[PDB]
């Protein structure tokens, strides 16, 4: 008693959460949205064949930041990218690299920009990664 | 290019419609080729720059006008209509104009990760928000 | 044979009628339990259908042994904790053996270190970070 | 082609239709996005039209990497910093090999000496202040 004949979700005014919400099938994965990037509308005719080249676009289009840190995706606007400096004493950008690789927390869309044996780097992204990767270097320091 | 009589058996229809008419002398029965009707019916109605949409099946066809129109397309429309329904009829094909409030006059589009996709006909229509 | 009717409930009035075909009680808390539903279900297999329920609403699940906890997904919470003298195989290998392993939301850092990352619903965080800082403070 | 016919918009629903061209997200600020601009623009290279219209409207910008960020000319901040133990080559070394030198706001300053001086946007000021005595005092 829908009547449609292919597949697809028909937004109709949407509030940009319940939209992301019906891709949390297609993903395989929960979508977390979060407050400011809630109150954009979008309205039309869509179709997941994939989602993460559908994701991607519409980043860009609509204007946003996202991460997928292995359990849900965290949808953010781009108008709340935070970022710091981080100073390491006794290990390198060379290795610490290697714990976000051998993690699976690394991201080449934000990747690290410092000296590849040194102790000061500059990081920027979504505030999900960053709090993350200062709260893991300064306290790999200590472990050290 | 759908009838089957032979040259024996077409006389026999001429001369049973010989008896239907009391006025007339004899019926004269020719047969009109049937791709002509629909290209005379399809390039009329792309002449005057309409926005149709045909649905071949078999044994008659169909143009269907949907959308919302304004009032030099409706009365362009109605005009072909109804200079054709005199020529041959509405026993092949048929003419189907209709108002509904979309401003998409007919087609629609569904959209994702590659660009767009021109979806197939069917009877449900997006409600245009402007 | 079973299965509910639901008219417009509360998602605390409904996941309570699939707490007899699963054999464990359903905590539904307060920011999930806004959601609504309606039409007519079948519990004939509900470890699939929670499942496919908690991606097309939006929630998070976690069963430890005796109950099943059920979040909405805007409750996720993280943490990064850090191991002094024990590594990450021997706290991985408390959980395979306790029972407490969970394979959607594993524990993510290196395979022998103190640091990892983690995060899940706030009834697991809060219990594998406690649990992590209980036993350095033993050793 | 593309394009974008701006009627009336206000320079952050703008810049974000040109966030795809571009390949990267765009920020802009908060007296940046008091401007507004019409008319028909034609996107075929972005790079080349951003410098002009930030000069025909007034504005900077910096790309650092992952975004690229847009402020108005006011919002300009400067800074003064010295250096105890590394010179001004250790540092431009290190920002050429990290990748966010930006050719058009370079220090100024002596080539083998502490002090130089720096000038740009809040958010590049605010790198190099802190990258510069967060890294001499590592030494």
């Amino acid at each position: 008693k829908i009547p449609v004949t292919g597949s697809g979700f028909v937004a109709k005014d949407d509030s940009l959460r319940t939209f992301f919400d019906a891709m949390a099938l297609q993903l395989k994965e929960p979508v977390i949205v979060s407050k400011m990037a809630a109150r954009k509308k979008i309205t039309g005719n869509f179709e997941f064949h994939d989602p993460n080249a559908l994701l991607e676009k519409l980043s860009l289009q609509l204007g946003l930041i996202w991460y997928f840190d292995g359990q849900a995706i965290y949808i953010y606007d781009a108008s709340e990218m935070r970022n710091a400096v981080v100073s390491l004493r006794n290990v390198s950008l060379n290795e610490f690299n290697n714990f976000l690789k051998r993690s699976g927390l690394y991201n080449k869309n934000y990747p690290l920009r410092g000296d590849n044996r040194k102790g000061t780097f500059y990081v920027s992204g979504p505030p999900v990664y960053v709090d993350m990767v200062v709260n893991a270097a300064t306290m790999m320091d200590k472990q050290n | 290019q759908r009838n089957t009589m032979s040259k024996k058996e077409l006389e026999v229809l001429s001369q049973k419609l010989r008896a239907l008419m009391p006025y007339a002398d004899s019926v004269n029965i020719t047969l009109m080729d049937d791709v002509t009707a629909a290209g005379q019916a399809e390039a009329g109605l792309k002449q005057q720059a309409l926005p149709y949409s045909r649905r071949n099946h078999k044994g008659g066809v169909t143009f269907v006008i949907q959308g919302a129109l304004d009032d030099v397309e409706i009365l362009r429309a109605r005009q072909f209509v109804d200079s054709y329904y005199r020529t041959w009829g509405g026993r092949y094909v048929q003419f189907a104009i209709e108002l509904k409030d979309d401003w998409l006059k007919g087609r629609s589009f569904q959209y994702g990760a590659e660009g767009y996709i021109k979806m197939s006909p069917g009877h449900w229509y997006f409600p245009s928000p402007l």
